[PDB]
């Protein structure tokens, strides 16, 4: 990110990527959480906090 | 821009190997066994690193530390058995693979059959010595009879017995030592697979015809990645449920106790994928000859490269040398029916039946068999 | 190696989508016929091996427990 | 008004990351929905012989 | 008796148009046709409704192993819109970002297509060309390359990711250069008095009016990236295509790589 | 007499690969002197055995076989491969005699 990346183009093509790495992004979120069984994040939903995991 | 599929050094190898490797589309289901076979060896090497992290290989705490395995750590008793029952898995693997190499005469490449039964020498005594491991009464008592054994060779035998052992009976020096041993040969197996499956690639790969595959060849992706993943999940299945469901059914009861020099069991019996082996030593009434015909029972079928004497490869069009295969399938099973039971009547003329036939149909008869189709095709 | 295993020439295939077939296309009602064809050309060769040493075992295992008997 | 794996495939399967996301959470409420069905099964099969069912004459 | 009958069913007044371009006034031409073309025949002698039912795309392929010919042919394309579609316009643009390459051509490198640029860079194709064949609801939106076998495998590849970069990161830039490019060569294309009747005849035929030239310009300026990745999403992403191969075409691959190849995984 | 004829094609039938499509000089595992055989077929034997061995494959991938009127007949399964095969034996055979002296 020296120099030629301080363009128009390249700020709209992150402009485009940015739903997408908001959504990968969104998905490695949710993953971490179930994965790891976090009881900070899944105390605040409807179902999964029955078994308090 | 470039294809950083085929032009990087490293995904090269692996474009080359899984991805785009030309493969025939005609292999049938047995094709997923041997991928089988790469994927328990890894699935052993994990049991195996979880089951050594609460192992002491020491006569006083080995027998006790398998009971604090299985009774204290959190699902040790599922690791352990999982590692129990893979091995039996493995080695029904094992014989499908090498059976589906002696029948669709994928024997013709020699280097890497050589290198297969190299593999298979390596992978046995990986076995045996980690059925030696927990240190049971059958445990001591194998490797007391598998030493003995080693012993009846003249002049050499009994310094070389002493030396395995390490002492003077077996004691924790030949346990810590087997396990070192039983440590680091499923990685001698995973590099030596490694020169299998190059020499494989640099070879190709055989159909079930055994006709020139190259007219019609598929990607190994999508293909049989998803025919492996399905022969996987189907593994997986007969694992869980030899391990959840009926855990010690291929077990041993006396490895449950242990180990005692003072008190020899009823009945000695290593496991069931060494019976055949035991079968084919206890018929011969000669101890070196009992030896020598195990090795070299083991060596014909390194050895069965040399007797093809028939212009088809496959057994596909081969009907009557199909009959004598499955008669030696047949000889085979009565083989390890036969290792498993006493030296009583009628067992030792079974047995001795059993292994001059498995002898004649793997040396004599096929040969024969294959020379009288060559005449009856009119192909001499 | 892709494009130089063999030489073809003159042959056309023709192939589908997979979203435009079905996956189990009549699945029992082709299934079944082949498969018992499939058992009628391989049982022959097959299963008289297996019952051969099925009788074996029941005689071994019969003279064992004969054998094994009081009289005489 | 189309099908519902119409609908389903354009607007849940259509991107992959979204797919990916609705894997997971799909992953998570199944595995909720499953451990409660699997337990609740498990306890059928077996009245009157697990813990749970007679810890209250010797709990107190 | 059946060039009679294909005579007497399709050469009626209501399917034919005469079309003059030139130095032709419209009230001699008319006179002309009303003293000659007055007699066609036009009753439906058979009364029976000559009809047009939509054409079924099939995603399927087709290829024709042979090796003794030099160069291998392949053509990839989807399922177009139609003629009465105006996206087809959108898509025009989308097929002037990727253009055309021949051997013969006098640029080199500095070509302003990716795809022409990379095949130029690693001797990959000696031709490849865009279409876009349209009929009556539906057509054909693709690609055709013409290549030594060595490589087909590897401008597949390369086909695929640009079309995949107009469905999802057609920056501004381009899409000026594609809206310039067809203005240009829709606009040159129409030089000359046969250019000209060939648009009036099948304008006539096809969409029932011909469209002014700066009907195609305003419909043209419309057209920015936003709307340009949205109709390319609509139609290359996630699509089934049909792939047609002759010569020797070993290393064009299955149907799957090629299905797999319309969507992206990091996307 | 005629009852070996009659045996032989029993077995012939028996084999299975006349259910492929094949024929008896299409099932011989290619070594270097068949390889050569192939080598020094014509053009149009050689695209007839290209075809009859992707045939094969894909029948054999499928599990399935030909109906029994495509089945390759025993009378006129033609041996395209033995005068080749018998010119590369023997000529082999020179040169391992020439080889030996
Ligand atoms: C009589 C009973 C019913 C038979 C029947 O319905 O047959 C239909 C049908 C008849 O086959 P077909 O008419 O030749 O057409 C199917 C094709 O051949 C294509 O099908 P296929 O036969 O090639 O199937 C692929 C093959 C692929 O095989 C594998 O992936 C297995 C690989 C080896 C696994 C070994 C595990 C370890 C074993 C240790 C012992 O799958 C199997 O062998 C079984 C898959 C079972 C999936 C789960 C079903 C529930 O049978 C099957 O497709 C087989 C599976 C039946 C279930
Ligand atoms: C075993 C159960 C029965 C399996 C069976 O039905 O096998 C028949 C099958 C026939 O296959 P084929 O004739 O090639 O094809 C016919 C049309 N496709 O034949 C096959 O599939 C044969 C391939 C499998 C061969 C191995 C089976 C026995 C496994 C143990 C072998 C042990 C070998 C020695 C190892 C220690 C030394
Ligand atoms: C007729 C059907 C009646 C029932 C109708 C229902 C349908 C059933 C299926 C019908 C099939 C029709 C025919 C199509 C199949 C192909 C042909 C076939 O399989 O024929 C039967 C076969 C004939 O033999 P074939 O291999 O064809 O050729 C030999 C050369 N004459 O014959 C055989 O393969 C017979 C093999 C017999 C093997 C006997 C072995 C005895 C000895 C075993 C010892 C093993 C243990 C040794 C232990 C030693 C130590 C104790
Ligand atoms: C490098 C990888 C491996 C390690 C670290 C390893 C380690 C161990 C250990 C610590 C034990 C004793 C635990 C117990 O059984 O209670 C054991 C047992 C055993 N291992 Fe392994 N092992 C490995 C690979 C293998 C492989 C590849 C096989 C063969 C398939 C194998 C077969 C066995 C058997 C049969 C037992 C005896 C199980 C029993 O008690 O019945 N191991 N292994
Ligand atoms: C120790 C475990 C073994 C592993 C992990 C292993 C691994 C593999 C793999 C991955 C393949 C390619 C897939 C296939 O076609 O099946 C293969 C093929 C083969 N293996 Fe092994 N193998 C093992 C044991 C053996 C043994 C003991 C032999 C010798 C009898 C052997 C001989 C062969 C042959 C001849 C082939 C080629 C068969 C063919 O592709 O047509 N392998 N093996």
């Amino acid at each position: 990110m020296l120099s030629r990346f301080l363009g128009p183009r390249y700020r709209e093509l992150a402009r485009n990527w940015i739903p997408t790495a908001g959504m990968w992004g969104t998905v490695g979120a949710v993953g971490l959480v179930w994965a790891t069984d976090w009881r900070l994040i899944l105390d605040w939903v409807p179902y999964i906090n029955g078994k308090f995991k | 821009m470039t294809n950083m599929r085929k032009t990087h050094p490293l995904f090269k190898i692996i474009n080359h190997s899984f991805i785009d490797l030309p493969a025939p589309s005609n292999i049938s289901s047995w094709w997923n066994f041997g991928s089988l076979l790469g994927v328990c060896l890894m699935v052993q090497i994990i049991t195996g690193l979880f089951l050594a992290m609460h192992y002491t290989s020491d006569t006083m705490t080995a027998f006790s530390s398998v009971t604090h395995i299985c009774r204290d750590v959190n699902y040790g008793w599922l690791i352990r058995y999982m590692h129990a029952n893979g091995a039996s898995m493995f080695f029904i693997c094992l014989f499908l693979h090498v059976g589906r190499g002696l029948y669709y005469g994928s024997y013709t490449f020699m280097e890497t059959w050589n290198i297969g039964v190299l593999l298979l020498f390596a992978v046995m005594a990986t076995a045996f010595m980690g059925y030696v491991l927990p240190w049971g009464q059958m445990s001591f008592w194998g490797a007391t009879v598998i030493t003995n054994l080693l012993s009846a060779i003249p002049y050499i035998g009994t310094t070389l017995v002493e030396w395995i052992w390490g002492g003077f009976s077996v004691d924790k020096a030949t346990l810590t030592r087997f396990f070192a041993f039983h440590f680091i040969l499923p990685f001698i197996i995973a590099a030596l697979a490694i020169v299998h499956l190059l020499f494989l690639h640099e070879t190709g790969s055989n159909n079930p015809t055994g006709l020139n595959s190259d007219a019609d060849k598929i990607p190994f992706h999508p293909y049989y990645t998803i025919k492996d993943i399905l022969g996987i999940l189907i593994m997986f299945l007969i694992l869980m449920t030899l391990v959840l469901f009926f855990p010690d059914m291929l077990g041993d009861p006396d490895n449950y106790m242990p180990a005692n020099p003072l008190n020899t069991p009823p009945h000695i019996k290593p496991e069931w994928y060494f019976l055949f082996a035991y079968a084919i030593l206890r018929s011969i009434p000669n101890k070196l000859g009992g030896v020598l015909a195990l090795i070299l029972s083991i060596l014909i079928l390194a050895l069965m490269p040399f007797l093809h004497t028939s212009k088809q490869r496959s057994l596909m069009f081969r009907p009557i040398t199909q009959i004598l295969y499955w008669i030696l399938v047949a000889n085979l099973l009565i083989l390890t029916w036969i290792g498993g039971q006493p030296v009583e009547h009628p067992f030792i003329i079974i047995g001795q039946l059993a292994s001059i036939s498995y002898f004649s149909i793997i040396l004599i008869l096929m040969p024969i068999s294959g020379i009288i189709e060559d005449k009856m095709l009119k192909l001499y | 190696e892709f494009g130089n295993l063999a030489r073809i020439r003159h042959v056309i295939s023709y192939s589908l989508s997979p979203f435009e077939q079905r996956a189990f296309p009549s699945y029992f009602s082709k299934g079944i016929p082949n498969v018992l064809r499939r058992t009628r050309e391989r049982i022959l060769r097959v299963a008289p091996p297996f019952v051969v040493v099925y009788l074996i075992y029941t005689w071994g295992n019969q003279e064992f427990e004969q054998s094994k008997r009081k009289n005489p | 008004s189309p099908t519902i794996p119409s609908r389903l495939y354009s607007l849940l399967f259509r991107r992959t990351s979204t797919f990916a996301l609705t894997i997971a959470v799909g992953a998570l409420f199944f595995e909720r929905a499953f451990d409660q069905g699997a337990d609740a099964i498990y306890e059928h099969i077996n009245e009157g012989k697990l813990w749970k069912h007679i810890k209250h004459k010797y709990e107190n | 008796t059946d060039l009679t009958d294909y005579l007497n069913r399709h050469y009626k007044a209501p399917r034919m148009v005469l079309a003059a371009a030139g130095g032709v006034e419209h009230q001699q031409l008319l006179d002309l046709a009303q003293k000659h073309l007055s007699s066609v025949s036009r009753v439906y002698e058979e009364d029976a409704v000559p009809g047009l039912t939509p054409c079924r795309f099939t995603g399927s392929e087709i290829r024709h192993r042979d090796d003794a010919l030099p160069l291998a042919h392949v053509a990839i394309a989807v399922e177009g819109p139609g003629w009465a579609n105006p996206d087809n316009v959108t898509l025009q643009v989308a097929n002037a970002i990727i253009g055309h390459y021949d051997c013969t051509y006098g640029g080199g490198v500095h070509l302003s297509s990716p795809l022409a640029s990379v095949a130029v860079a690693n001797k990959l194709c000696q031709s490849f060309q865009t279409f876009n064949i349209s009929y009556s609801d539906t057509g054909l939106l693709g690609a055709h390359f013409v290549c030594d076998a060595m490589s087909i495998d590897d401008m597949v590849f390369f086909l695929q990711g640009q079309w995949m970069r107009l469905c999802t990161s057609a920056t501004e830039s381009e899409v000026t250069r594609g809206k310039n490019i067809l203005r240009n060569a829709l606009v040159s294309h129409l030089d000359g008095t046969t250019p000209v009747c060939e648009d009036i005849g099948r304008s006539l035929l096809t969409y029932g009016r011909r469209i002014p030239l700066a009907e195609w310009e305003s419909r043209i300026q419309e057209v920015d990236a936003q709307m340009l990745r949205d109709i390319c999403s609509k139609y290359f992403y996630d699509q089934c295509p049909a792939v047609a191969g002759y010569g020797p075409i070993e290393q064009l691959p299955d149907y799957n790589r090629i299905r797999s190849g319309m969507f992206w995984l990091r996307f | 007499s005629k009852w070996l004829d009659g045996f032989r094609k029993w077995y012939y039938n028996a084999a299975g690969f006349n259910k492929l499509g094949l024929m008896r000089d299409d099932t011989l595992h290619e070594t270097e002197d068949v390889k050569e055989a192939i080598r020094r077929l014509p053009e149009d034997l050689y695209n007839d055995r290209m075809f009859r061995i992707k045939r094969a494959l894909d029948l054999t991938m499928r599990h399935q076989i030909l109906p029994k009127d495509q089945w390759t007949k025993y009378e006129e399964d033609k041996f395209y491969l033995e005068p080749y095969l018998k010119e590369v034996i023997r000529e082999r055979k020179e040169r391992e005699e020439w080889a030996k002296k």
